RNA sequence: UGGAGAGUUUGAUCCUGGCUCAGGGUGAACGCUGGCGGCGUGCCUAAGACAUGCAAGUCGUGCGGGCCGCGGGAUUUUACUCCGUGGUCAGCGGCGGACGGGUGAGUAACGCGUGGGUGACCUACCCGGAAGAGGGGGACAACCCGGGGAAACUCGGGCUAAUCCCCCAUGUGGACCCGCCCCUUGGGGUGUGUCCAAAGGGCUUUGCCCGCUUCCGGAUGGGCCCGCGUCCCAUCAGCUAGUUGGUGGGGUAAUGGCCCACCAAGGCGACGACGGGUAGCCGGUCUGAGAGGAUGGCCGGCCACAGGGGCACUGAGACACGGGCCCCACUCCUACGGGAGGCAGCAGUUAGGAAUCUUCCGCAAUGGGCGCAAGCCUGACGGAGCGACGCCGCUUGGAGGAAGAAGCCCUUCGGGGUGUAAACUCCUGAACCCGGGACGAAACCCCCGACGAGGGGACUGACGGUACCGGGGUAAUAGCGCCGGCCAACUCCGUGCCAGCAGCCGCGGUAAUACGGAGGGCGCGAGCGUUACCCGGAUUCACUGGGCGUAAAGGGCGUGUAGGCGGCCUGGGGCGUCCCAUGUGAAAGA
């Protein structure tokens, strides 16, 4: 699955910044502070017109870079969130947001959700005290997300967790920085989302 | 290739032989009950039937003829055999009917 | 409940039988207008009762012949001869449809 | 004869067993007169026996045989349990 | 909670209209590629042919033997004989072999679906209730002695047991005829008359267990019948002699031309008979906004078939896949007379084919057959194995890391690109190694109690040293398709109507974003493409939802048959239509 290739690459074409690095993507580069352009041989020649297509392509695109899950999953959580009651292009935020391995990113324990993931896949990561090692593992609230304790020395933890000390967090979030762990109270309302995306657009581009 | 029972067979034959033989005599007896009715013998036809009732039933006992196979023919014969005395005249002496 | 079907005489061609047209009417699953559909029916009649041009309730039964399934339950009215005289005509039209 | 007996749904390495009243005739997993409980032996709920007692008691009433095992479950519910 | 359209007819336009693409699906196959796991799934073709093993038995608590043993007795003389017991082999006798499992050939039909009917019926084992088992008699295998055959086998003669067969009794009762009563298709009740029961076995032995007989009910399972529904062709229009009905038989568990005799002359069809083609039906499945279209593989239900064609026997049940008989076609044995056989059971072989699995492991679980039980049988089944065939989860790293190596590619020779990508620093640690290690299994049974309820006890795991837990621990796989427009993605060479591309429109004739290569780019990722097929878009068969002056389409015109349609008022009825209740709509699926 999952991506793995060139990054503050992507913080680039998709035309604006992701922070799929993070700990750099916030300093003199997402990449895209040197060069804010396409890659590629083309990628600084004038802009061609997009077509309605190309847009709404683009805009999922983005969407689903950021959280770095596949195609084939992301279609999964989307036609599960139209079949769902209520708005269906905030729900699917909801959903991406439940998963996992963004989760542990959104409450700082990494730095990035590449990063995040493999802290998951590791064993580095507990739901309500038990282990769970699934990036796609969906939380519910009032779940809690420790550090595992035998994991709680390394210099990562450490680091990142240390970072968090001043650090504020998410509306739907609560941390608790010195026990090492998290609790998920609410998911997300499209509002608590600062995402670069236009969600109606990916509606879109699921119709056709 | 050899299943042993084909026993089943065996007994079959055995089986078919002794009901073959049972019917025989039912057949063979009611025939000649109805020809005696059929030429008026109060005494002689019903004293056949009563036999052929007798060993219709019996048959009836185990798989023979089981079951009401056993009443039809019991109900053909002593309507035919009743009928048929009336048909001529004489009445009386004896046998299986509620005169 | 045994069916109740009724319908018009026109056949006593038969010994205690009766030919029995039952129109049936209903929505035609794609293209909704009503429309009628008929069926004929061999009615038991045993003592030679109803003729041409009756109308009579046919009722679901025990079975009486190949294709004899029905008895004549009552008579609902005598005379309808206009009935009787539709089918006709419809029949003969079927000569006037060959070669 | 007709039977209580087990009939294995859930899937595999995951029996769930239903418990159902059928006739002996029939295949394992066909088609039934009633469920009136069910069981699953690797107690993975509280909900791991469960048993319709008027109902068992009703088809013991007119003569179906339990298997073993089947009995087995249905005294644990209480089926046989009286005074 | 639901509905997107685009390309292509012209110099241009509007319109008709077809073709084509974008989506979803599949038991797939094929190409390049291919790491791990769970759960599904896998002969769509020849219902062709099949080597080999296995797939149905079991009961000694129904019975008597044969063969191999062992041990006791009678006689004190050793021969002969009585009893007990262990193997073992069939036989008689039971219950099962009609289930389970396989296939879709045939079937356009009461086959299926759905809703009803049976006063026209059956149901072994199970449950409940009423009442019984008292006398006699007989035979056939085994075993023994003969004969025929190469073999399959087979003919005769003699002995014998029983829960095997018969006879008499008893008749709770039931059956039948006739009558009468209620009820109404053959449903109950009643009276003469007649007829009909049984089997024994075990013992923890006078009192229990397993059985037997008659009958009334229950339960489950089935037969038969009926309304409605169920594909294409009218370039198939007439069809029919058991034909349609009757009366009387026969036959069945039971209705019925189911069959037969006799009589009558009828039955069916444009609302599509008859004929031809195709086809198992459904629950469902896929698709669609829906109406609809398409479909019926896995799973569940029904049906039908067991080399092809007949047919009956036995039985509660079969006209019986692993029973029987005959005809046919094939294969095998044959001493040429005769015989054996039937994977559409699990594996497997071979043939056909684009294509479809192991001659595996286990009865541990569930379920089934016999058994009082212990148990035995169970290729049903529970697992494992092969295949990216499908779905789902996971990996091929993470954070640093230059105004940015080399190489390669572009270049107005300044430079621009691949690119934070690599290198390189730290960090984590798929794989792999060590240690422990399951649930699935508590019953049958035994003990206590009372063989009940309830309590106590023991045996048992194919999967499997697997899952899972703990410890240790290596930076560790990327491919395929595409970049003229539709459609997301552009440049240099080569090539010169060639070689080639191509879903449609169309590219190529010396400057090709369309061919081939390369840099770069878009898309998806253990996959990606291709081909085939289904629905979509296609309001392009239009019910929802189309049309016919010139686009395809008004019949050359009438007459009027069936049929379709029918002004205004009032009344009955209540068929259509509408409403309330109720039953039905299994499970799976959704
Ligand atoms: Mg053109
Ligand atoms: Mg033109
Ligand atoms: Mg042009
Ligand atoms: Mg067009
Ligand atoms: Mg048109
Ligand atoms: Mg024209």
């Amino acid at each position: 699955g999952r991506y793995i290739g060139p990054v503050c690459r992507l913080c680039r074409r998709e035309g604006v910044k992701l922070y799929l690095k993070g700990e750099r993507c916030y300093s003199p580069k997402c990449a895209m502070e040197r060069r804010p352009y396409p890659p590629g041989q083309h990628g600084q020649k004038r802009a061609r017109r997009p077509s309605d297509y190309a847009v709404r392509l683009r805009e999922k695109q983005k969407l689903r870079r950021i959280y770095g899950i596949s195609e084939r999953q992301f279609r999964n959580l989307f036609e599960e969130a139209s079949k769902k009651k209520g708005v269906t292009g905030s729900v699917f935020l909801g959903l991406l947001e439940s998963r996992l391995d963004n989760v542990v990113y959104r409450l700082g324990f990494a730095v990035s959700r590449r990063q995040a993931r493999q802290l998951v896949r590791h064993g580095h990561i507990t739901v309500n005290g038990r282990r769970v090692d699934l990036p796609s593992y969906r939380v519910r609230p009032g779940d809690e997300i420790a550090v595992a304790e035998k994991s709680r020395n390394l210099e990562l933890i450490r680091q990142n967790l240390e970072a968090m000390k001043g650090r504020k967090v998410g509306p739907w979030l609560s941390l608790d920085v010195e026990g090492m762990k998290g609790k998920f109270l609410r998911l997300p309302d499209r509002e608590d989302l600062a995402l670069p995306v236009n969600e109606q657009l990916v509606i879109e581009f699921y119709s056709r | 290739r050899n299943l042993s029972a084909l026993k089943r067979h065996r007994q079959s034959l055995k089986r078919r032989l002794r009901n073959k033989a049972k019917k025989s005599a039912i057949k063979t007896l009611s025939k000649k009950a109805i020809q005696l009715a059929q030429e008026g013998k109060a005494e002689e036809a019903l004293k056949i039937m009563r036999k052929a009732e007798s060993l219709i039933d019996k048959a009836a006992k185990g798989s023979t003829l089981h079951k009401n196979a056993a009443a039809r023919r019991k109900s053909r014969l002593m309507r035919k055999v009743r009928q048929l005395l009336e048909a001529a005249g004489a009445p009386l002496i004896g046998g299986g009917l509620s005169a | 409940p045994k069916k109740v079907l009724t319908g018009v005489v026109v056949s006593d061609k038969m010994q205690k039988t009766v030919t029995v047209l039952v129109e049936r009417q209903f929505p035609h699953p794609l293209y909704g207008k009503v429309i009628k559909r008929s069926k004929k029916y061999l009615a038991h009649d045993p003592e030679e009762k109803y003729k041409l041009g009756d109308v009579v309730e046919i009722i679901e039964s025990r079975p009486i012949s190949k294709r004899k399934r029905f008895r004549v339950l009552r008579l609902v009215e005598s005379g309808r001869m206009d009935l009787v005289e539709k089918y006709l005509i419809r029949r003969q039209n079927y000569e006037s449809l060959s070669k | 004869m007709v039977k209580i007996r087990l009939a294995r749904f859930g899937s595999k390495h995951n029996p769930h067993y239903r418990i159902v009243v059928t006739d002996a005739r029939r295949k394992r997993d066909g088609k039934y007169i009633e469920k009136i409980g069910y069981y699953d032996p690797r107690k993975t709920t509280p909900d791991w026996l469960k048993v319709d007692v008027e109902r068992a008691r009703y088809w013991l009433s007119v003569g179906a045989q339990p298997t073993d095992t089947a009995r087995r479950l249905l005294r644990q519910a209480g089926v046989f349990r009286q005074e």
